[PDB]
């Protein structure tokens, strides 16, 4: 019942969540390959928890959007977002979805916050693989509930808790 | 059961829980292990994280799975979607006991096995007809045709090579007699290593193991890259799970029945000490099968189903029987080992052309 | 060709005792070439004077936009520049730089240059512009390594090992061939 | 060597040769005889259609024949059969009010997409299409991208404090009739070009 | 079974959509769907002056992108004829076979892993790291890497660069010519790829499928041979073919394709001798940054063409290339302004795609995987 | 296109929508919410343009917490747009100065500016 109501209860599957993050491929662009060499054979994500990889978004709780969201591809990843099971986070890789990147356009989302509740931005381009375990680090971290912002707020472990869906 | 004797009822409840506990923890283990002997395979190093030795890591996986949004899909079945992978898991944890880990007693006072049917065969047979069942169904409640077809796929490849599995389990009866594992057990202490007689059959049942979800056919299948595999991508926390662990019990089952029938199911000449030969000739078994894992390509179940029919279930017979004709003469049994050395080198000097 | 599944094997276990090699980030630093392409850098010159003179050379030669310079004049009692022009405001967008270096090719007093850092992933949009304070040589880490080093009492760690830092890079504080 | 022929053969035929120095041709046809003129150059041999590019004059500093010019790009591969190795382009305006251009399906099954792109990017609808349905862009978009009086669609870059940028306002670099921040542009910004 | 392979699923590389129409096993014809990814390059590029479009160049293409910058600086110079000096060429067809040897590579660990098992994808992905070292050693990026320019290159190579490059010419023989005694007795592999993929050449040529599976059809259609443009007139080279158009021939040209272009690396560069690195026509190529702080024409030069840029005359030009996908080439038309006036690009997986319906026509619905991962397609390439 | 509302009054603008909107199906209509500050939501103002394909609809700068009790005036908005069937929800992002011209410019230009520079948008955001 949503990994609440004590608090070694909490800690506990908040560790869980943290480390047993599950990858939910979904490979946009160009940032996709520098992914995919945080998982080669100089530098794997394959360590933390992240090794397997399921595409399924039933059985995945990670998204890494990785790549340009391009418009006709919104609306798709909306449902694909939506038919993850409700423990799910997402990051927003590379420029082009946490920003509008260099592509200021009527093709590309200019910030993909505005479709999916974004759990961590990482800037680069493309981002180096050892960014992408930063990043994945830092919602570790998060979702551990020992994450705070520039203002001093401490951030929820689970972004996408809060929007009513609908 | 003729010469082995009964624990308490009690003790046989004790004794299946252990059993499945211990599957449990040594599936987790054992998925740890296969993940760090790939990495081993390609260069790149498993997790030295959470554990040290990454011990941790299932427990933190565990902990995930449940509290994981176990969600019942809409426009769906209701009731098959949540009851088929009780199916799979429980007909899979079963078909264990019967592997003999020791003599009587060498379970510290009672039983090294849990039951000793004098049918035992038939038995893993049945239940291995369940698994498919479990797999199959699954792929039908999903009420996506899409994961349909992989469901079907598993169902027909899997059920070509467990009938290939009889015509392979047929000809080392001749010589034992019995339907019991034990007693080919104490025959392979006395006249040794039953596979020296049998290794084509040997073969045409490690072959058909290899259909049964350990690796290549890879037609399984799972959704990774291909027509979506059956008994997933509509399972969020546990259900997937439990298929996931089916498919793994049913691989260790493969791979400690094997050194079992054929090679020595433990019955060391050397040391004869009960567990240790058994679980290194299992684990010996899976550094084969994830060699082969990470190391051999797919094979379209079209490919497979052709060779399953054309090759092993024709070949799998004919050496029944000519293990019918040795045994029903009666004469020798030495030229079993003799045809079965000179088979052996037919498949082993035939590649190197 | 029934040989070939054997030598796939081969192959394979060959490999598997072959143990070596990856780099286990961050435990062990990744080694970055002099050249690569970082978080910029704003520089100083030996006399202690700002480089940058505020001309938005960077910001006009910017192709995704990223660069805002609002200039302002020296006061020549406590000069920051070393011209008649500094920069009182100049924010970086690290979600629109896209890492070109035209900025580093067009500064004419070296001022804005590249530097190395790649851990830069924050949480929010707004936090992610970084600033004057948040690039100028004299500080060491990014804003969330700072950030943890003040929410941790922990010192920063840089997670990156170069062979040595550029000289267009005087100043810039790194780990250098390991003379330290 | 089935370009020299194709130059006997069209010059006679009254259609103007465009040349730069570097080695690239242009042969103009009207729009009639572009059907029929091609179909023959397929029969010359003509295996290989490399591109159809559509292009947008409106913004051009001097004006053109038409707004729209859609160009095929025909070849003759060095390796195959008979293999020259002609490659040029042919050149065919399209009205701004009257979209229309018989497609090569019949001869070439690669403008199936290609021409179908430039239903998309532009306006021009290509008649004897199997299929001209939207390609690239999304399919309630309305309107067709690459004809310079649709927007591009810029969307401000932010910052701290207040502090914005639009960048069609912010760019100083000049398009061709863009004279310049200056009276005017003239000598090299009017048009540069080295004389080897 | 009109089946939809949908968008990215099942880990369908390079966001794709397909329409399976579709009875059984089979694959009666596969309407495909694309237009995921398209961003507006053509239109974009139309915005940003010609020293910054460099910046747009390599990322659409992002596993060959090299061939995009030498297409794109090709059809600048000869627009304004800038001449590129002979180190600084020669560097450039070192970068492009290097690029080459890692897009390669890529495509095959992709299409490995695709349909059957996964392990070969890391070493060769392997050196790809070591290519990227490689190449963040002298670009400081990984890939996209701004390095080309209009009149030659950026700046210089480190004298780190050879011998980094040198170690990697050593492995790599061996690297490959171990990949391909894994590969070419291929056991299942042979009855996977060598009856699959009708690829007659005459349908090849009617859709223009360029892409390297060409000359696995038997068309010696390259060029490298065909259009000389970067020296390559001045290299020992070896075009490989492929008999019939399948996908093991395609494979076994594709590994040809690699060990040649390493012997294309050695020979650009043994014949290295010192000398400059772009065209120092200053309209053409930014003042040296070390008189800055001495001419005022400096000063006007620098802040003009990183400001402004240059204006090139008035025309439409196009140079076409070979990439890891076959026939590239931009037409760009400049209006006499510092930004052109269009940009298209002549995108090789664009025109290959349309080849799908008819390859995987027939085929069994595993092998429609293969046979999209033969054709080595790209979707930023073709969406675009 | 009709405009309706005016800057700045939630309320008034609101009730007006819900008299002109009425029983219009909205199966394959268009809602743009068109703000400036891309990040900030926390002090947002929003404006909309409905295009129903056969006809279009105008409400200016009046909407979103930055003005008092916006937010709950936005709520039931976005709830009424989604009880009529809509399901595409755009975000355009206009420079301050833009946003108040852009209401005076002739239906064509505003309406290709807006639907040309959309962000699709997930309507959550909003509730
Ligand atoms: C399992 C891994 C992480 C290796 C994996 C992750 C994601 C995908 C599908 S995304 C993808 C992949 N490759 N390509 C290329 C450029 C090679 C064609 C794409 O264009 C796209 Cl879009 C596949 C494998
Ligand atoms: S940020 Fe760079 S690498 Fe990532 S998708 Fe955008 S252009 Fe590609
Ligand atoms: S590297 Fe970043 S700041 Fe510099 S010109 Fe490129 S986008 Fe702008
Ligand atoms: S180019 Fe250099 S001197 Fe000019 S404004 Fe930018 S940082 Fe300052």
């Amino acid at each position: 019942r949503e990994g609440i109501l004590f608090t070694t209860l909490e800690k506990l599957v908040a560790w869980g969540r943290s480390n047993s993050l599950w990858p939910a491929t979904f490979g946009l662009a160009c940032c996709a390959i520098e992914m995919m060499a945080s998982t080669d054979a100089r530098n794997d994500l394959a360590r933390f928890g992240s090794e397997v990889f399921r595409a399924s978004p039933r059985q995945a709780d990670v998204m890494i959007v990785a790549g340009r969201l391009s418009k006709k591809m919104a609306p798709v990843m909306r449902r694909v977002w939506e038919q993850m099971p409700d423990p799910k986070w997402v990051i927003s890789m590379g420029a082009c979805a946490s920003s509008g990147g260099m592509f200021n356009n009527y093709a590309i989302v200019q910030n993909v916050d505005s479709v999916v509740p974004v759990d961590v931005y990482v800037p680069g381009c493309p981002p180096r693989p050892e960014a992408l375990i930063y990043a994945v680090m830092q919602l570790q971290k998060k979702v551990r509930g020992q994450a705070y912002n520039e203002r001093g707020e401490r951030l929820p472990p689970v972004a996408a808790w809060k929007r009513t869906r609908g | 059961t003729w010469s082995y004797p009964v624990d308490p009822y009690w003790m046989v409840a004790l004794k299946a829980l252990l059993v499945v506990v211990g599957l449990l923890t040594a599936f987790a283990f054992m998925t740890l292990i296969e993940r760090r002997l790939l990495a081993r395979f390609q260069v790149r190093m498993g997790p030295n994280r959470v554990g040290p030795f990454g011990l941790l890591q299932p427990l933190a996986d565990a902990i995930k799975s449940i509290f994981k949004e176990d969600i019942v899909v809409a426009q769906a079945d209701r009731f098959l979607f949540v009851l088929a992978p009780l199916i799979s898991v429980v007909f899979a944890l079963l078909a264990f006991g019967l592997i003999p880990f020791g003599p009587p007693g060498s379970f510290f006072g009672y039983q090294p096995w849990v039951i000793n049917l004098d049918l035992g065969i038939l038995y893993l047979f049945a239940v291995s007809e369940l698994a498919v069942y479990g797999i199959f169904l699954s792929g039908w409640a999903s009420g996506s045709k899409y994961s349909l077809l992989g469901s079907l796929r598993s169902s027909a490849s899997l059920i070509s090579y467990e009938l290939g599995l009889g015509l392979a389990l047929l000809a080392p009866v001749l010589l034992v007699g019995s339907l019991n594992l034990n007693d080919i057990v104490n025959w392979q202490k006395e006249h040794g290593w039953l596979f020296l007689y049998a290794f084509p059959a040997f073969l045409v049942y490690l072959i058909a193991s290899m259909a049964e979800a350990a690796r290549t056919p890879f037609d399984l299948p799972e959704a990774e890259q291909e027509l979506v595999g059956g008994y997933h991508t509509e399972y969020s926390s546990i259900k997937w799970a439990l298929f996931q662990m089916a498919e793994y019990i049913h691989f260790i089952t493969a791979s400690a029945l094997i050194p079992t029938l054929f090679l020595g199911g433990w019955t060391m000449p050397v040391l004869e000490v009960p567990y240790l030969w058994m679980f290194l000739k299992i684990a010996f078994f899976l550094f084969f099968f994830i060699w082969i894992r990470a190391t051999w390509f797919r094979l379209r179940y079209d490919q497979l189903l052709r060779f399953g029919w054309g090759f092993l279930f024709p070949l799998a017979l004919l050496w029944f029987l000519v293990t019918a004709l040795v045994v029903a003469l009666d004469l020798p049994r030495t030229y079993l080992l003799y045809l079965s050395a000179l088979s052996f080198l037919v498949l082993l000097g035939a590649v190197l052309y | 060709t029934l040989k070939a599944l054997a030598q796939s094997l081969g192959i394979t276990l060959k490999y598997l005792f072959s143990k070596p090699v990856t780099v286990p980030y961050p435990d062990a630093p990744v080694a970055l070439k002099p050249r690569f392409h970082g978080r910029h850098v704003l520089t100083r010159h030996p006399n202690g004077l700002e480089k940058c003179i505020g001309c938005s050379l960077c910001a006009a030669a910017c192709p995704a936009y990223a660069i805002y310079v609002e200039p302002a004049e020296n006061d020549p009692e406590n000069p920051v520049s070393a011209g008649e022009r500094y920069a009182k405001v100049y924010e970086i967008n690290m979600l629109r730089c896209i890492f070109c270096g035209l900025c580093e090719e067009a500064c004419p007093t070296g001022a804005i240059v590249l530097g190395y850092d790649f851990e830069m992933a924050d949480y929010e949009y707004s936090d992610l512009v970084y600033g004057k304070e948040d690039m100028l040589v004299d500080v060491v880490g990014t804003k969330p390594q700072r950030r943890e080093a003040k929410r941790t009492g922990k010192p920063v760690k840089v997670g990156y090992v170069v062979p040595y830092v550029r000289p267009e890079l005087e100043g810039f504080k790194a780990p250098t061939e390991g003379g330290k | 060597m089935r370009l020299e022929r194709v130059l006997e053969e069209a010059r006679a035929k009254g259609y103007p040769i465009e040349d730069n120095g570097l080695g690239n041709l242009w042969v103009v046809l009207p729009r009639e005889r572009f059907k029929e003129e091609m179909a023959h150059y397929k029969a010359m041999g003509f295996n290989f259609l490399a591109d159809i590019v559509g292009l947008d004059y409106l913004t051009y500093p001097d004006p053109r024949p038409e707004r729209f010019a859609v160009v095929y790009e025909l070849v003759s591969l060095p390796g195959w059969k008979d293999g020259d190795g002609s490659r040029f382009f042919v050149r065919v305006y399209v009205p701004e009010e009257d979209p229309r251009l018989p497609t090569v399906t019949d001869l070439w099954g690669s403008a199936n997409f290609l021409e179908r792109e430039v239903y998309d990017l532009f306006g021009i609808v290509f008649e004897g299409h199997p299929d001209l349905r939207k390609i690239l862009t999304p399919e309630d978009l309305e309107g067709h991208p690459l004809r310079k009086d649709y927007p591009l669609g810029e969307t401000p870059t932010l910052f701290r404090e207040g502090r914005y940028i639009i960048p069609a306002e912010f760019r100083a670099a000049l398009t061709g009739k863009d004279p310049g921040l200056t009276f005017y542009k003239g000598g090299s910004r009017k048009g540069y070009r080295s004389l080897w | 079974m009109t089946l939809n392979v949908g968008p990215q699923h099942p880990s369908t590389h390079g966001v794709l959509r397909l329409m399976v129409t579709l009875s059984g096993e089979e694959v009666l014809e596969v309407v495909p769907h694309i237009g995921y990814l398209h961003t507006g390059f053509e239109k974009t590029m139309e915005h940003r002056t010609y020293l910054q479009n460099i910046t747009y160049t390599p990322r659409m293409d992002y596993l060959h992108s090299f061939a995009h910058d030498l297409a794109y600086a090709l059809a600048v110079e000869k627009l304004l004829g800038a001449v590129v000096p002979p180190r600084a060429e020669t560097i450039r067809v070192i970068l492009n076979e290097l690029s080459r040897l890692a897009s390669h590579l890529v495509f095959l660990g992709t299409g490995l892993l695709d349909l059957g098992a996964l392990t070969p994808f890391f070493y060769a992905f392997r050196e790809r790291e070591t290519i990227l070292d490689l190449f963040e050693w002298v670009t400081g990026q990984r890939f996209h890497h701004n390095y080309i320019r209009i009149g030659g290159v950026k700046e210089d190579l480190p004298e780190e660069f050879v011998p980094e490059l040198k170690k990697l010419l050593e492995v790599l023989p061996h690297r490959i010519d171990e990949y391909e005694a894994l590969f070419a007795e291929s056991p299942i592999f042979y009855e996977r790829a060598r009856g699959v993929g009708v690829i007659p050449p005459e349908v090849a040529i009617d859709l223009g499928l360029t892409g390297g599976s060409l000359r696995a059809s038997g068309v010696n259609y390259d060029v490298r041979k065909a259009y000389p443009y970067s020296g390559y007139e001045t290299y020992t080279f070896d075009v490989p073919l492929g008999e019939r158009g399948d996908v093991f021939d395609r494979m076994l040209v594709r590994i040809r394709e690699m060990r040649e272009s390493v012997k294309i690396i050695k020979q650009a560069l043994e014949r290295l001798e010192p000398g400059p690195v772009r065209d120092p026509n200053p309209q053409i190529t930014p003042p040296p940054r070390h008189l800055l702080e001495t001419s005022m024409e400096a000063v006007i030069y620098h802040f003009k063409h990183y400001t402004e840029g240059f204006h090139p005359p008035k025309g439409e030009v196009y140079v076409p290339t070979e990439s890891a996908r076959g026939e590239l080439g931009y037409y760009i038309v400049s209006d006499g302004g510092s930004m052109p006036y269009r940009v298209k690009v002549r995108a090789p997986s664009f025109v290959n795609l349309q080849s799908l319906p008819y390859a995987c026509k027939g085929e069994q619905v595993p092998d429609m995987v293969a046979i999209i991962a033969s054709l080595d397609p790209v979707m930023g390439d073709v969406d675009r | 296109m009709v405009r309706v509302g005016m800057r700045a009054a939630p309320r008034v603008s609101l009730e007006a929508l819900k008299a002109a909107l009425g029983g219009l199906k909205l199966s394959e209509a268009k809602v743009y919410l068109i703000t400036d500050w891309q990040d900030k939501r926390d002090q947002a103002r929003y404006a909309l343009l409905l295009h129903t394909g056969k006809k279009d609809l105008l409400v200016p700068d009046a909407f979103g917490p930055a003005f008092p009790g916006g937010e709950e005036a936005l709520s039931e908005l976005v709830g009424l747009l989604l009880a009529q069937g809509a399901r595409r929800f755009y975000e355009a992002v206009v420079s301050p100065g833009e946003m108040t011209a852009l209401l005076d410019l002739p239906p064509e230009e505003l309406l290709k500016r807006v639907m040309a520079i959309a962000n699709p948008t997930d309507p959550g955001i909003y509730l």
